[PDB]
């Protein structure tokens, strides 16, 4: 399995979560 | 498979090819960094979306104000465990909701992991990332990101026109 996948998804969504700010970070 | 996703697949490749171009790797012809298919006029929608995608393509984390180093260190992948990573990517990308943020995150990260992935998996790995990027974004993200605006927030980011006539424009009549 992929134990490092924890960051491949979490760390990916982390920065992408900035979308909630709606342009205005 | 078939839902209007040509410009989306050509766009992701334009940027991904730009970062990989520094190393000299391209699936299209070892050189492109543009589209090699769309052939837009560059001054009506393609130049506006392309320029906005770049400006926000580095605002994913904003001066690295979210997490620590995790886009080059270690990096695990292989033909048998990578499936777990992909399933986690989309699942986690659905945290707050698949939006324009998913594009900026996959831009820098996808290029920062691709440079190390291709060098650890030949030119066969990145060649899949380009196709899978479209299959996944089209599977459940094209209509989602567009439903909330997606490209609308991108152009408003590089254009700063969010407080001009977009707020009181598409929030009552449209």
């Amino acid at each position: 399995e992929e134990q490092w996948a924890r960051e491949i998804g979490a760390q990916l969504r982390r920065m992408a979560d900035d979308l909630n700010a709606q342009y205005e970070r | 498979m078939s839902a209007m996703s040509q410009s989306n697949r050509e766009l992701v490749v334009d940027f991904l090819s730009y970062k990989l171009s520094q190393k000299g790797y391209s699936w299209s012809q070892f050189s492109d960094v543009e589209e090699n298919r769309t052939e837009a006029p560059e001054g009506t929608e393609s130049e506006a979306v392309k320029q906005a995608l770049r400006e926000a393509g580095d605002e994913f984390e904003l001066r690295y104000r979210r997490a620590f180093s995790d886009l080059t260190s270690q990096l695990h992948i292989t033909p048998g465990t990578a499936y777990q990573s992909f399933e986690q990517v989309v699942n986690e990308l659905f945290r707050d909701g698949v939006n324009w943020g998913r594009i900026v995150a996959f831009f820098s990260f996808g290029g920062a992991l691709c440079v190390e992935s291709v060098d650890k998996e030949m030119q066969v790995l990145v060649s899949r990332i380009a196709a899978w990027m479209a299959t996944y974004l089209n599977d459940h993200l094209e209509p989602w990101i567009q439903e909330n605006g997606g490209w609308d927030t991108f152009v408003e980011l590089y254009g700063n026109n969010a407080a001009a006539e977009s707020r009181k424009g598409q929030e009552r009549l449209e």
